C-alpha cells in the first residue's frame, strides 16, 4: 500500500510542480 | 528507518492586537527567486509576513475589516489566471468569503449565501478560481470566483448532518473528502460528467447577457460516507494520495481508505460499508476543537501544533507511522494552543500561529 500510494503522490504532485513552473505569478 | 528532520527556531513575534490567531497560509503561488510570504488571519486581522534571511519576519501589510466583530478563520491563496496577480481568500464567523487584493490589502469582492460561519476554504488544484467554502450551516459551496458564480452546494438528506469542519481535494482534483462535528467523513467526486459541465456553464455565465440568475447544482448524495472512524467530531481532513488523514479528541492523526484493503479509491460505489484503518500518527495534548494539522508540498513532512505549544513534526515516508515521528518543536516562551502551522513551498520554513497572537518561526537543517 505505501509504496504505490507513495508513487501515486510523487506523480501527482510532479503534475502540479510542472504547472506551476510554467507560471510567472507576481510577487506580493 | 527513522525521521532524521530538523529546524530551529529563528524568531517569534506577537500581533498587536493580542488575540488568538486561527489560522495560518504561505504563499505556494509565488515563483522561485521571490520572497517566501505567508499571511495571517485572526479577529477581524488578516496581515501578511516577509520571511527574510537571519530569521527575519518582516511585516508587508496589514487589512482591518470595517465589521470590527468578525472573526476569520481560515485563508487561502489565488491568482487572477489572466493577470498573473496574486489574490487571498479569508473568511470565518460571518460566513461572508473575502477575496483581499494582497498587494494593496483592499477586499476586492465579497461572496454572501451560508447560512453560518465558515471554518475552511480550499482552492482547486489546478483551476485558481474555484474556490470551496465549508461550514457551521452543514454544507459546502463551490464558487468560480472568475464569474462570480455559485457552482454547486453539497448538502442535504445525505449530506452533513452538522457543523462541516474541513475539507480538502485529492491531489488532481477530481474528488472533495469533508468532515463534520457528527463524526462523519464523505466523499464528493467532481470528475463527474453532473459536476464538469456545472463548471463549464459557471464559466459561461455573465450577469450582463442575461437577465436569468445562473442556476447552481444542489448535490444532497455524497460518493461515500462513513461514521465508522472516529467517534467524536472530526476536524482536519487531508488526502494523503488515494489515503485519508483525519484527526478527531483520541491524540492520533488516523490513516485510513475507504473500502477493504485492496478496495482502489475509485471503485469505491457510494453504497460502501467497509472502511480499513491503516496506521496512526500520535502526538499528546491536542483535544480542543479547532487544530489542524498541515503538510509541506511534496507531502514528506506532516505537522500538527497542540494545545500547550508544542509542535510535532512526522516523516511521511517512513513507512510506519509509529516509528515516523521527529524531534518535537518546542520553546520555553511557546506556551499556548498552536491553532495551524504552514511550510514554504519549498519545505526550508515552518511557521506556527497561537492563540496569545504569536507566531513561531522554524528554519529546518539541512
Ligand atoms: C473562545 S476563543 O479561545 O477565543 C476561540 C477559540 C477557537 C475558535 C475557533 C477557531 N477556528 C474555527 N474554525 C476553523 C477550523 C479549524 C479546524 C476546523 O475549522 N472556529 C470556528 N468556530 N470557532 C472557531 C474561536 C474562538
Amino acid at each position: 500500500m505505501f509504496s504505490s500510494n507513495r508513487q501515486k503522490i510523487l506523480e501527482r504532485t510532479e503534475i502540479l510542480n510542472q504547472e506551476w513552473k510554467q507560471r510567472r505569478i507576481q510577487p506580493v | 528507518k527513522k525521521c532524521k528532520y530538523s529546524f530551529k527556531c529563528v524568531n517569534s513575534l506577537k500581533e498587536d492586537h493580542n488575540q488568538p490567531l486561527f489560522g495560518v497560509q504561505f504563499n505556494w503561488h509565488s515563483k522561485e527567486g521571490d520572497p517566501l510570504v505567508f499571511a495571517t488571519v485572526g479577529s477581524n486581522r488578516v496581515t501578511l509576513y516577509e520571511c527574510h534571511s537571519q530569521g527575519e519576519i518582516r511585516l508587508l501589510q496589514s487589512y482591518v475589516d470595517a465589521d470590527a466583530d468578525e472573526n476569520f478563520y481560515t485563508c487561502a491563496w489565488t491568482y487572477d489566471s489572466n493577470t498573473s496577480h496574486p489574490l487571498l481568500a479569508v473568511a470565518g464567523s460571518r460566513g461572508i468569503i473575502r477575496i483581499i487584493n494582497p498587494i494593496t490589502m483592499q477586499c476586492i469582492k465579497h461572496y454572501v449565501g451560508h447560512g453560518n460561519a465558515i471554518n475552511e476554504l480550499k482552492f482547486h488544484p489546478r483551476d485558481p478560481n474555484l474556490l470551496l467554502s465549508v461550514s457551521k450551516d452543514h454544507a459546502l459551496r463551490l464558487w468560480n470566483i472568475q464569474t462570480d458564480t455559485l457552482v454547486a452546494i453539497f448538502g442535504g438528506v445525505e449530506g452533513h448532518r452538522d457543523e462541516v469542519l474541513s475539507a480538502d481535494y485529492d491531489l488532481l482534483g477530481e474528488k472533495i473528502m469533508s468532515c463534520d462535528m457528527d463524526h462523519s467523513l464523505k466523499l464528493w467526486r467532481i470528475n463527474s460528467k453532473r459536476m464538469m459541465n456545472a463548471i463549464k456553464e459557471s464559466y459561461d455565465y455573465n450577469p450582463n447577457k442575461t437577465n436569468r440568475p445562473f442556476i447552481s447544482q444542489k448535490i444532497h448524495f455524497p460518493d461515500f460516507s462513513t461514521r465508522d472512524i472516529h467517534r467524536n467530531y472530526v476536524d482536519c481532513v487531508r488526502w494523503l494520495g488515494d489515503l485519508i488523514l483525519s484527526k478527531s479528541c483520541e491524540n492520533a492523526i488516523v490513516c485510513w481508505k475507504p473500502g477493504k484493503m485492496e478496495d482502489d479509491i475509485d471503485k469505491i460505489k457510494p453504497s460502501e460499508s467497509n472502511v480499513t484503518i491503516l496506521g496512526r500518527f500520535d502526538y499528546s495534548q491536542c483535544d480542543i476543537w479547532y487544530m489542524r494539522f498541515s503538510m509541506d508540498f511534496w507531502q514528506k513532512m506532516l505537522a500538527l501544533g497542540n494545545q500547550v505549544g508544542k509542535l510535532y513534526v512526522w516523516d511521511l515516508e517512513v513507512e510506519d507511522p509509529h516509528k515516523a515521528k521527529c524531534t518535537t518543536l518546542t520553546h520555553h516562551k511557546c506556551g499556548a494552543a498552536i491553532r495551524q502551522t504552514s511550510f514554504s513551498r519549498d519545505s526550508s520554513i515552518l511557521i506556527a500561529v497561537c492563540d496569545d497572537a504569536s507566531i513561531w518561526r522554524w528554519d529546518r537543517l539541512r
